[PDB]
RNA sequence: CAAGACGGACCAGAGCGAAAGCAUUUGCCAAGAAUGUUUUCAUUAAUCAAGAACGAAAGUCGGAGGUUCGAAGACGAUCCGUCGUAGUUCCGACCAUAAACGAUGCCGACCGGCGAUGCGGCGGCGUUAUUCCCAUGACCCGCCGGGCAGCUUCCGGGAAACCAAAGUCUUUGGGUUCCGGGGGGAGUAUGGUUGCAAAGCUGAAACUUAAAGGAAUUGACGGAAGGGCACCACCAGG
């Protein structure tokens, strides 16, 4: 009988300071009316971000997961939760004549965030092949596994959440799997296609005003 | 196909709840074999002439009570009447009875109770256990009726 | 076309054939003599030997077995035998 | 700016060079939009500029590339750009019956029918256009034609033989 | 009322359009998608079960929302497109594309288009049998 | 050179989609098919891909 | 957050298995074909009556679990829809049947061409591993062996469709197993036997009939569909 968008009001969200665009939009809460208060509805809330609206120059095809946790007057702070490849990226790097090799890891980094990997690869047609198929044989396939695998346990486990993001973003771990899994078999498209976030540390203040500024 | 199972003796194929529920309330008699071609249009199916008639007075047996059991054991006629009481269905009915029984006779319940160990105990009591609904004939049906009427456990 | 001497084959024919299938079956191996880097010693090794072959002297693996020719150690010296 | 972007796979690359005068031609002239072919990314890109009207042409204009890199000819985008209500509706062979093997082989050249003609039969039945993939089956026309067609296949790979659909979706074509 | 945004940057949120087999959802949220701002099926908008899925009902329901969009000042919208999914068919039907050129048409910024739709790795088994399909 | 190296790589592609459908036609044993089939038999610098391609910018 | 289910796209012209069947990673376990071999034994082999192992799905007997789907059933329409019982899932016993197909025993020999593919092996320049510092992986060329699958062919064969076997067959003999004898009666009756059961294996006669069946080429045929022309046809009109 009332509407309640005159009720509500709007915030600021707003990206880490590892990011070049840092505005990235408004949202929608409603004021305390002492039975609930804003900050308990907003401490939460998870955003499906795209890379291309983060960096001016970077790719699209990547979109991050930002979680906001705290509110400071109209400024909503975030931080790292996960990343995954558009779906229609995704569906048009699964080619017909090729094999397609997937690694999965359960990796705690430095200071307790447990994430998960997930990459893809893809072998590659040789310049000079004339064979129309190019697949990979089973022990080839558990080599290239094996690789990503202990590239990934020693790329992220060593390293905290601000370089191991500065890492995701243009993915160079991709890269680094791609130039050592050359001597195995020749891979074409590999990304790390998909980090969750299985288990957060106790909430800290200041680790997020250092991912802030 | 409906004349045959309307008068099927125990042990034929075409024994079926309509023959068993039939032959209990009524008197059934099977009388001529009709040709379709005195219909028109003739139908898919030869005909027949069926001579029916109540039994006044009935036999005293709740017919709701003898069609639920009769619904429990014909839902796979080839099966044993203890798996055909194992069924979850059956047991959430019966529990649902038995609940209504005690609830009526302020009968305690023990926290320990399995309904399907009771019914499976009374069935091997009863000597039905290991014979099928395919080969019961109307006085096994009206024992086993009993005994579960004697145990508190209905079917409604 | 229908004329030929299958009483004597050329040489390129008959070892192009399977070892079974010639005029009169002969095996594709040899017997090879190794000196050793480490060494001047002669050991006679078979071409397709499933052993790994260790110096009487040295010690030194002359060569690896795979599924066909033996793979030998680099820095030995080989020769064609009889 | 408005950006739209249009995947393109692997076997399309050809057609679009063989058919890229025929698409850029369309848009640039009457629709005011710049596009362009990324082949680092491989998109058919549509960005908006200066001299565009009637805002929806873009949406159209995303929609007559995306007809044919789904397999469709030219002209009949052409005719989703000149029309109106014109849709493009997809689905799998087996996203109706659960088919294997040689069973699905043979609902494909039951779609498709000897020489294609069965396929054709039903396009001149609908005023629909139909494009078969590998397992997927995509119908443009509008919304009642595209019942009517996606009717006709479904029956048609149910085991309904082609002369039977054929005789009947001819019938029933007269309402 | 609205953002305190300034003219030249524009508000962003996100519509799921759904297009269900029978009819069609045009949910319009923020970027968290938690809090919603406007949804309006086939159901509110035509009287018929015949035209519940229809082009025409999707449209007027597109036209709706995003007058509803200006009046709260949402300026932009970005597409999270869906079908049934899981076990059914996985493609958006003529109902979510007669929603995205109404709201197209009506002025409305258009963001990120995105296919959302529930596509199973592997799933349990479908509604008709080993012998039904559509018709 | 390399152009016919080109033309033997397309030349295995079509070989591999005729020899996929010679084996699917080979599977057919009806003799429906067959008779039809012997019926049929018997009776026989571009704007785009650089850059902005537009009229109000190139 | 949880429960049960299932491993798409990659996924085929693929591969493996005695067949039924077999697709998430990782580890363990015990098998296996082909290849390579100047190892060993030295006829140890081929084929099956008897007897035994395995045998999709559905089904029966005990448990566990029950997400989806779903025989029956209850309702609403008039081949469909809502709900959903037994089941579908796992473990342990049975049952042993399918268009369980190549509607096509197994072992052996001989008898055209081609260029593709999977595994192993051999020979060979070259390009790649940000010119890789030798080998190794990935490609490239050719050959050999056992495969899966094609195209071609006056080898011959077949009633023909067609077959590199369905050939080497009246010019009729490599070895061996199962099995048919016009159509029905009829997989019925009867007996035996297996099974908890459902059913499985074996299996007639009286009688009755002049056919039963396989393959291919075909004129006409009320019609049917695509077009075109015409104010002696139409739209708008006078």
């Amino acid at each position: 009988v009332v509407d309640p968008f005159s009720k509500k009001d709007w915030y600021d969200v707003k990206a880490p300071a590892m990011f070049n665009i840092r505005n990235i939009g408004k949202t929608l809460v409603t004021r305390t009316q002492g039975t609930k208060i804003a900050s308990d509805g907003l401490k939460g809330r998870v955003f499906e971000v795209s890379l291309a609206d983060l960096q001016n120059d970077e790719v699209a095809f990547r979109k991050f997961k930002l979680i906001t946790e705290d509110v400071q007057g109209k400024n909503c702070l975030t931080n790292f939760h996960g990343m995954d490849l558009t779906r229609d990226k995704m569906c048009s790097m699964v080619k017909k004549w090729q094999t397609m090799i997937e690694a999965h890891v359960d990796v705690k980094t430095t200071d307790g965030y447990l994430l998960r990997l997930f990459c893809v690869g893809f072998t590659k047609k040789r310049n000079n092949q004339i064979r129309k198929t190019s697949y990979a044989q089973h022990q080839q396939v558990r080599q290239i596994r094996k690789k990503m695998m202990e590239i990934m346990t020693r790329e992220v486990q060593t390293n905290d959440l601000k370089e191991v993001v500065n890492k995701l973003i243009p993915d160079s771990i991709g890269k680094d799997i791609e130039k050592a899994c050359q001597s195995i078999y020749p891979l074409h498209d590999v990304f790390v296609r998909k980090v969750k976030m299985l288990k957060k540390p106790k909430f800290e203040l200041g680790k997020l005003m250092e991912l802030h500024g | 196909e409906f004349a045959l199972r309307l008068v099927a003796k125990p042990g034929d194929k075409l024994y079926c709840r309509l023959s068993i529920n039939t032959q209990l309330l009524a008197r059934v008699d099977h009388l001529m074999k009709v040709g379709k071609n005195n219909f028109r249009p003739p139908p898919k199916v030869e005909s027949s002439v069926v001579r029916i008639e109540p039994k006044n007075p009935p036999p005293p047996i709740n017919f709701q009570e003898w069609d639920g059991l009769v619904r429990i054991t014909f839902v796979r006629k080839n099966k044993t009447l203890s798996a055909a009481f194992k069924s979850s269905a059956v047991q959430q009915l019966l529990e649902k009875n038995y609940r209504i029984h005690c609830s009526v006779h302020n009968i305690i319940i023990p926290e320990d109770f399995s309904i399907a160990d009771k019914i499976q105990q009374i069935l091997t009591s009863t000597g039905f256990s290991d014979k099928r609904a395919r080969s019961m004939d109307i006085d096994d049906f009206i024992r086993l009726l009993h005994g579960f009427n004697a145990e508190g456990i209905h079917f409604s | 076309p229908l004329a030929k001497d299958l009483l004597h084959p050329s040489p390129e024919e008959e070892k192009r054939k399977h070892k079974k299938k010639r005029l009169v079956q002969s095996p594709n191996s040899y017997f090879m003599d190794v000196k050793c880097p480490g060494c001047y010693k002669i050991t006679t090794v078979f071409s397709h030997a499933q052993t790994v072959v260790l110096c009487v002297g040295c010690s030194t693996v002359l060569c690896q077995p795979t599924g066909g020719k033996a793979r030998l150690t680099e820095g030995c010296s080989f020769r064609r035998k009889q | 700016e408005e950006t739209r972007k249009i995947p393109v796979p692997a076997n399309r690359y050809t057609p679009l060079k063989e058919n890229w005068m025929k698409i850029f031609t369309p848009i640039v002239e009457h629709l005011g939009l710049q596009i362009r072919f990324n082949l680092k990314s491989r998109n058919v890109e549509i960005r908006t500029c200066k001299e565009t009207k009637d805002v929806s042409a873009l949406t159209k204009a995303a929609d007559f590339v995306k007809a044919f890199i789904l397999g469709f000819q030219v002209e009949d985008a052409l005719a989703l750009i000149r029309l109106d209500d014109l849709f493009l509706e997809s689905f799998e062979i087996t996203d109706v019956k659960p088919l294997k093997g040689d069973h699905l082989s043979r609902a494909i050249g039951r779609i498709a029918g000897k020489g294609g003609k069965t396929k054709f039969t039903i396009e001149n039945v609908t005023r629909t256009r139909i494009v078969l993939a590998d397992v997927k089956v995509h119908i443009l026309g509008s919304f009642q034609n595209i019942k009517m067609a996606r009717t006709a296949i479904c029956n048609l790979i149910l085991g309904n033989p082609p002369s039977k659909v054929y005789g009947n979706i001819r019938a029933v074509a007269s309402r | 009322l609205g953002p305190q945004v300034a003219e030249g940057e524009n508000v962003f949120g996100v519509c799921h359009i759904f297009a269900s087999f029978n009819d069609t959802f045009v949910h319009v949220t923020d970027l968290s998608g938690k809090e919603t701002i406007c949804r309006v099926t086939g159901g509110m908008k035509v009287k018929a079960d015949r035209d519940e899925s229809s082009p025409y009902a999707a449209m007027l329901a597109a036209q709706d929302v995003a007058q509803r969009c200006k009046e709260l000042g949402i300026t932009a919208l970005h597409i999270k497109l869906r079908a049934t999914g899981g076990n059914r068919t996985k493609t958006p039907g003529p109902g979510a594309q007669s929603a995205l050129r109404a709201l197209a048409r009506s002025g409305m910024k258009i963001g990120r288009i995105e296919d959302v739709t529930p596509i199973p790795s592997d799933s349990t088994r479908r509604k008709g049998g080993r012998r039904g399909r559509r018709l | 050179a390399k152009m016919r190296r080109a033309e033997l790589q397309r030349a295995r592609a079509l070989q591999s989609y005729y020899e996929a459908k010679a084996r699917r036609e080979k599977k057919i044993k009806s003799k429906k098919y067959h008779k039809v089939v012997k019926k049929g038999k018997a009776k026989k610098t571009l704007p785009g891909w650089g850059e902005w391609g537009g009229v109000g910018l190139k």
